């Protein structure tokens, strides 16, 4: 059994064994056999014939230098055939012979010289080609693609293209329905004649770093006219040489398309100012932004229309101040320049989400800090500072809401959320929190989900701060130090089913506070050093609970509070690891699982 | 006790009365009488301390219908340079004055909140007065 | 008993006490009687008899309405008077007659009217003299205070003083030797005739709140010429009519002065630019501000010459940008406005405290953020956020380092204090900081205090951190939520005197750590829950030992671990408050001591 | 184990072996040697995966002369439309790259640093390959 052999009867991989043939051992029914890093010089007709049922095929670095007609043949349901990497001098036509249903045909680092000597004309539903970092010359599209339908990708980068005629792409006229993502990077091109696309519908795509100057992207741009392309996307990679200047002439000219969602990813020279710069890209929908160092920008005030917004590892020097009549969704994540926040003004918002940018707050959160009244979600985790000087006034529409790892000030000085009375989800969770104000969740009738693990209490006593939740069915509550339970704490919570208190220090376990829950069925007292109890009182949970999760806390294994241990092994139907429940406290009993021992006295 | 009323507004009903076992009069007023919504106005003070307003400052104790909040301390006046003229005030000395307030951006509950006021001064630091206030909250 | 009694037979006051006499039952032989708020209606001659031998004399609000001829003649060492509130309508010439140490005289709150017929004129060794509140017109020194030596302040703050001539003080020029501290307050001041200060020399001068608009204040600073000041204040107060403009105009002509120290205090005007504001105030070596609002100032930047600078209770919007060739010494704490910090070039600075202000850091500490190379002193505690990205290079002379409170990151990624060699002093206490890196203390050679109260450990397990640090004489871990430490982790800590570990959770007490700490002499195992130890072993504590502390944690007063409770009795030479150890875990022993308690078994 | 050589400078020796069963062969060259006191240069890297190289990130294991550091976490490239041009690379293709690096800041003890990089990528995000680097130090 040389290869390895991953789902019983199914898959079968095996790469870098030093084989010279298809392998015959392998079961008669197996489905994507992997077989790559194989010296095969050479395949021939009916090769995969002990392989009658067979959905992917690889066939990487393989080094074959020729494939011969009608290999492949007694091979139905075959969707995908990987060769890359292989040197193929000679693919003899009728090559891909019998292929039923083949829809992904990856032929990348194949030495690939031109598209219409290639045997791909009897194809059918076949959705994907890609052939990158071939070498080809001519951007020009045979006939056979008319023959060819269902084709919705074709990546065609890092070739020799070095310009388009308004002969090429006369074909993709005659295709009323076509759904076609191209991508064009990193092809060396200077020139472009223009008329070239012209009546013409993409759904993508994608110029990245294949202009060498100012002037050359300028003319280029120029070449397309009545492109109408639904998503754009330029840029260029920190990988390779760079535009060596960037100005408000420069994407002009870009109006002449219809353009529907746009992106530019990747700049690397200081942008200086947004507008009289990305001027004719308004009315686009969706506008988005990728590693730009736009740090130097006073004026971002201007109407455009963008119904979504993103911008995502930028470098700023101040927040950008926004205003924007209709910009439903923001996402500005991960940014790393300028450390503050700054009042925004957008009237039609439902979505927000700055996390992970490390910015700083002061009096966080009321409309008048974001101008909009209708605000759904707000995620404002992994920042720097943020202080409390108003409850959300004029945020009555607010059903998640998520400060985690964030570093909140003044929570103990006020009812904070008093006006989210339609709030589902709550996360205030390692924010440096010391809960000593009963009245801090006053007004959260609405709630269900409250994690707040890592957060104090005052005096590591756990007051009667959870009346009025009375849809909790979540409660987060670990790593609080906690060391005392006030008798009725979880009075009201009839409809909790999970109770995380792990991970804290107790010594007795009370069963009196959980008396009244019929609904829980999850109870975690892990970490804890649980040694006794207050008295032989404890009684049965309630009949929901159906798991008790005491593993890894200190147990003492003695004379006294043997009664103890007599209540716990009276409930085996509840444990979850019993291997884990071991005694600490006597040198000599060390080691050994609770429920196992028989001890004397 | 005696009750000292001081202000009824649209939704707030101050007033007060002495705590501990020294009992000096003061007058304080307010105008307009403050809102518990968000309010901007006047306060005059007319009082003869018993000691030195030399680093006074205040703690607070109060209470919100019967849940405590963590106690506050105000610094009033800091050594030397301090931003009020009254603060120089000797024992004996009158001190009659006026100082501007203003806030806004918080919402209030009904209920009954409660204020404990303790004065502190002097170089000895010791006590000047204590003052307990109520609060009534309708709003509307 | 009527009068409280203070101090025995030396302090009785007796304040509010409704007398009409001085009382007679008071020690022959006492200082500082405290006699006010009771009604004197008139003081006799020899009126205070009974007391021959007193320090401190109190009357206020006693109200008084003469005071006759005689009055505390048998009365010396009486070195302070206090007469404020008392409505004097006729002080008899000749009053004050026979005190022959007199230093402090107060009359505020009565109603003078002038200077020239006040008793004071035989007087002598009187050094201050406060007439504040008072109904004076004329600032006219009268001649008697040439006899008058020692004078050192004369405070007439609050009096009707409207203008100031040639010929007052035309006394005081016949004054070689002479420090007078003077203070004109809230004096609604109007002219002052040019040429009045001239040869004239004071020690300190204030004028707050006595200038009704800028033209007034200009020519009445024109008015003031030659006046050679050591240290002038100016300001207003908020609590009165204030300036409506502040420009650069303003506070010119201040150059025709000697100055040596400036403060200005409290403009309620939003001042908008620092220069030619401040102008011919350089070469003052002393500058400050006081709850001044520059918060739209561009140009921060220019060479005064000022060795020391405080900003105190300002509002800002950017961090100020200093550029500065001697200043030795800045303060820059409880500012308010603006949050973030900015480099500084300070080639000649030694004392640096930025605490209270709530700014945050990037990047924090390197000789190329503060430009200096000689700091010794530096305080950035209670502060915002701080990233720690640079050992401390380049500041290889600083002996106090304070960051407690802040919030520390990227503490425990590299050897944080690897060049801090002469370091005497380090306070890292909460701070949010998790120690998981052994050499986090690595190159802190010649440190004696350590201070880190409230910073967990990873997995609350103590490792050998502290090697290296052999002059270490003081050591606090307490609130670190430890369980566990290294059999060997004080070790080489040969000089440590007090370790505090107090208000952990730790069960068992081991003595085999600080087996060997020769010089230890108070150890604080408070707020812990010791219960039992690993075994009997616990051997005698090194001998140095002279506290510990062992009150307030649970104990187990039961049959098992008896000789526990057996070795600790073995020591009332060094517990702390027996009366605060009691039992907890059997319920019928409960609030029993431990050493009192006799048990079975 | 072989031992594979980098480069030398005023005060490094860069140096590393594999890690795992997997000994895939690649090439690193640095231009010009990094100096552990701030430096700049550029990195070549010739390879060929034996797994699609999408969100690739490091695992970063290291070691100050027998004292661990915590473990570091390094994304290379994220989601789509990333950074680099490499990361579109597929099993079997040739990737040979230039990436240009710069830093400075920090004062290094003497000592034995050690490094173990554990590259992870592909859809069901398993390992690329895993190798151990060894970097002596001697300040001037
Ligand atoms: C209650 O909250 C605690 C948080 O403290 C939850 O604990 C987490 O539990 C999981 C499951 O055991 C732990 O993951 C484990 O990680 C180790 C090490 O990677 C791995 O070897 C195990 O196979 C397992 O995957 C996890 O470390 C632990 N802590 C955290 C911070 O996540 C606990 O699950 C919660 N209880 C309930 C019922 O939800
Ligand atoms: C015993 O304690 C362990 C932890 O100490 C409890 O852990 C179980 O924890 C895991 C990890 O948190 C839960 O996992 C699943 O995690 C994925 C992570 O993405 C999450 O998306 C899923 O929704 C799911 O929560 C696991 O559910 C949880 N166990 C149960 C039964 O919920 C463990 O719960 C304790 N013992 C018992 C019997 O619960
Ligand atoms: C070790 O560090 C702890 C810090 O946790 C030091 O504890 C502090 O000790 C003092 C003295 O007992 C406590 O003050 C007391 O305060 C109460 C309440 O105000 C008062 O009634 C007592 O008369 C006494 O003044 C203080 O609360 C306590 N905690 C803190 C945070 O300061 C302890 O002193 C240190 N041990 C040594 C030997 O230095
Ligand atoms: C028993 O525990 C208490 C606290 O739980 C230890 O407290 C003693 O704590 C006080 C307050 O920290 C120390 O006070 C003095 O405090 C002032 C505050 O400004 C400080 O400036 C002085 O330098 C001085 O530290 C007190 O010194 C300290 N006791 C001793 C002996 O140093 C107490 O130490 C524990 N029992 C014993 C016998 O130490
Ligand atoms: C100020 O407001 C208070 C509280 O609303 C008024 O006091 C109450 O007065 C009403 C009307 O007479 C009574 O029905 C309540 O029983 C009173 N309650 C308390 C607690 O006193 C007060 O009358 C108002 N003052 C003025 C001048 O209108
Ligand atoms: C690169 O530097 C290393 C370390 O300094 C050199 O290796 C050492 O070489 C010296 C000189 O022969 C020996 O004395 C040491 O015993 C060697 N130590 C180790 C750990 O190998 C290495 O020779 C240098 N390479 C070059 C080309 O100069
Ligand atoms: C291609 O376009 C068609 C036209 O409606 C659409 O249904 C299909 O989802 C598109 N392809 C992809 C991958 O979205
Ligand atoms: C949740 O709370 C709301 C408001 O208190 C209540 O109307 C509802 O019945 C509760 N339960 C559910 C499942 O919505
Ligand atoms: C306080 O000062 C104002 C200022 O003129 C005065 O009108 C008022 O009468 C003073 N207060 C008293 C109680 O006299
Ligand atoms: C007054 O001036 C003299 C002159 O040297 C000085 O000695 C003295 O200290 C000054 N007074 C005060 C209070 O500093
Ligand atoms: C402190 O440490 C320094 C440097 O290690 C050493 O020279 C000195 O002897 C130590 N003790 C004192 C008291 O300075
Ligand atoms: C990598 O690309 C460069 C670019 O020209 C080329 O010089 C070099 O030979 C390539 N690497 C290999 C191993 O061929």
């Amino acid at each position: 059994e040389p290869c390895v052999e991953v789902v019983p009867n199914i898959t079968y991989q095996c790469m870098e064994l030093n084989f010279y043939k298809i392998p015959d051992n392998l079961p008669f029914s197996t489905k994507n056999l992997d077989l790559s890093f194989n010296p095969l010089r050479h395949l021939g007709s009916y090769s995969f014939f002990s392989f009658p049922e067979l959905q992917v095929l690889d066939l990487s670095r393989c080094e074959i230098q020729t494939i011969e007609d009608g290999a492949y043949q007694s091979l139905s349901h075959l969707s995908t055939l990987i060769l890359t990497g292989n040197p193929i001098q000679s693919l003899a036509l009728g090559a891909f012979s019998g292929l039923s249903s083949l829809q992904k045909l990856v032929a990348v680092e194949t030495n690939l010289a031109s598209l219409e000597n290639f045997p791909i004309g009897h194809l059918k539903t076949l959705k994907e080609l890609n052939v990158a970092h071939n070498l080809i010359q001519s951007f020009k599209l045979p006939e056979y693609f008319s023959n060819l339908t269902n084709l919705e990708h074709l990546d065609l980068s890092s070739n020799k293209i070095q310009s388009i005629y308004c002969t090429d792409l006369r074909v993709l006229h005659q295709m009323p329905l076509l759904n076609l993502s191209l991508d064009l990077s990193l092809n060396p091109m200077n020139f472009i004649q223009p008329g070239a696309f012209k009546e013409i519908r993409l759904h993508k795509l994608t110029l990245r770093n294949n202009f060498d100057s100012l002037n050359v992207m300028k003319t280029c741009i120029q070449g397309l006219a009545g492109l109408e392309v639904h998503r754009l996307v330029l840029g260029e990679f920190r990988n390779e040489g760079n535009l060596e200047k960037f100005d408000k002439s420069a994407l002009e000219g870009l109006c002449n398309l219809t353009i529907e969602e746009f992106r530019l990813a990747y700049l690397d020279y200081y942008l200086d100012d947004i507008i009289d710069l990305f001027n004719c890209l308004t009315n686009v929908s969706s506008f988005s932004l990728v590693s730009v160092t736009i740090e130097r920008v006073k004026d971002f005030s201007y109407n455009f229309g963008w119904q979504h917004l993103e911008l995502v590892n930028c470098k700023f020097g101040q927040f950008p101040t926004l205003k924007l009549k209709s910009l439903k969704r923001l996402t500005f994540t991960s940014n790393k320049g300028g450390n503050a926040f700054s009042e925004v003004d957008l009237p039609s918002l439902e979505f927000l989400d700055l996390s992970r940018n490390g910015l700083s707050f002061k009096g966080c959160c009321s409309q008048s800090d974001f101008g909009t009244t209708s605000l759904k979600y707000l995620d404002l985790s992994f920042n720097g500072v943020i202080t409390m000087s108003s409850n959300f006034l004029g945020l009555e529409q607010l059903e998640h809401l998520d400060f985690q790892h964030s570093n909140l000030k003044q929570m103990s000085e006020f009812s904070v959320f008093l006006s989210l009375r339609n709030l589902i989800y709550l996360d205030i969770s390692h924010t440096h929190t010391r809960v000593a104000f009963n009245g801090i969740f006053n007004g959260l009738s609405s709630l269900e989900v409250l994690k707040m693990a890592g957060n104090s209490f005052q005096e590591n006593f756990l007051p009667d701060i959870f009346t009025e939740l009375r849809n909790l069915t979540f409660l987060d509550l670990s790593q609080c130090q906690l060391e005392q339970l006030s008798p009725t704490a979880f009075n009201s919570l009839s409809s909790l089913q999970v109770l995380n208190m792990s991970h804290n220090n107790f010594f007795s376990l009370d069963t009196f506070p959980y008396k009244c829950l019929n609904s829980l069925q999850v109870l975690d007292y892990s970490l804890n050093h649980i040694m006794t109890s207050k008295k032989q009182e404890l009684q049965h949970f309630p009949s929901s609970l159906a798991f008790l999760n005491l593993t890894q806390n200190d147990f003492a294994c003695t004379c006294e509070h043997q009664s103890f241990l007599q209540w716990i092994k009276d409930q085996r139907q509840l444990l979850v690891e019993v291997e884990r429940m071991e005694c600490a406290t006597p040198s000599d009993k060390q080691g050994m699982p609770v429920l196992s021992l028989n001890i004397t006295c | 006790q005696k009750q000292y009323w001081v202000c009824n507004s649209s939704d707030a009903s101050i007033s007060y009365t002495y705590c501990d076992k020294m009992q000096y009069p003061i007058s304080i007023n307010v105008n307009p009488c403050i809102e518990l919504k968000g309010s901007k106005g006047l306060l005059h003070i007319f009082y003869i301390p018993r000691r030195d307003l030399k680093q006074l400052y205040f703690n607070l104790y109060i209470t919100v219908n019967t849940m405590n909040l963590p106690k506050r301390k105000e610094v009033i006046c800091r050594g030397s340079d301090d931003d009020y003229s009254f603060c120089r005030a000797l024992k004996g000395e009158t001190v009659n004055t006026t100082i501007s307030f203003s806030f806004k951006g918080i919402k209030f509950s009904k209920g009954k909140y409660k204020c404990v006021v303790e004065a502190i001064s002097g170089s000895p630091e010791e006590m000047l007065f204590c003052l307990e206030f109520v609060i009534l909250h309708q709003p509307n």
